[PDB]
């Protein structure tokens, strides 16, 4: 039987399961690092508000 | 599946914030309100007067 299109000489493998998360900080510091951007976004919110104290009664 | 049960206050607390945890962590946003709102009367320790005012008619 003449040249068909036989196999390789050889498999290479591939790709037959799952995948993964992405990055390192799995845990809750994705949570806790929020009660950092709040716990800096208050310390100058109230603080422009505290500022308006002096500006409200400036005029 | 369990829900909450609340003859252990430190087990049902427990398993409510981890099986319908949902509500919980609402009132624990709700405790931390008016409980905090206790906690200032030290913690203020005579901050501030905010001094506004409408007009003040003095006196003679
Ligand atoms: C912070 C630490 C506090 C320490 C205080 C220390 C002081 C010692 C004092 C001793 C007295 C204890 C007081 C505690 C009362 C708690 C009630 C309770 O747990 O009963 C359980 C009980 C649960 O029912 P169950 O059938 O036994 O449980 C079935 C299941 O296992 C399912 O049960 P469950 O767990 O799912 O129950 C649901 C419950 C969640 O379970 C909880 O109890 C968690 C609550 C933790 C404490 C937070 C509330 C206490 C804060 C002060 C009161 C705020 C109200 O959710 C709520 O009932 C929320 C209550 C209202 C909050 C808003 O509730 C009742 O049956 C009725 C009792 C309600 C009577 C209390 C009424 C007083 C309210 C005062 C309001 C003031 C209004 C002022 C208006 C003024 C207008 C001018
Ligand atoms: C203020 C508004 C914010 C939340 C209030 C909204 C409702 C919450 C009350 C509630 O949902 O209780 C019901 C729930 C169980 O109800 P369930 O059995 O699911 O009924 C369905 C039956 N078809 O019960 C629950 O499990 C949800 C409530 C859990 C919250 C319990 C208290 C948490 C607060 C933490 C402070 C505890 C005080 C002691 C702390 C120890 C000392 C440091």
């Amino acid at each position: 039987v003449g040249q068909d299109l036989p196999p390789v000489g050889g498999y290479e493998p591939v790709q037959w399961r799952r995948n993964l998360p992405a990055r390192g900080f799995r845990p809750l510091v994705y949570l806790a690092a929020l009660c950092g951007i709040c716990g800096y976004g208050f310390y100058r919110a109230l603080g422009g508000i505290q500022e308006r104290r002096e500006l409200k009664r400036e005029k | 599946a369990n829900p909450g049960f609340w003859n252990g206050p430190f087990r049902y607390l427990r398993w409510s914030a981890h099986n319908r945890p949902h509500l919980f962590f609402a009132f624990a946003i709700g405790i931390a309100g008016p409980v905090a709102a206790l906690t200032l009367t030290p913690l203020r320790r005579k901050y501030l007067y905010p001094d506004h005012s409408p007009l003040p008619q003095s006196y003679p």
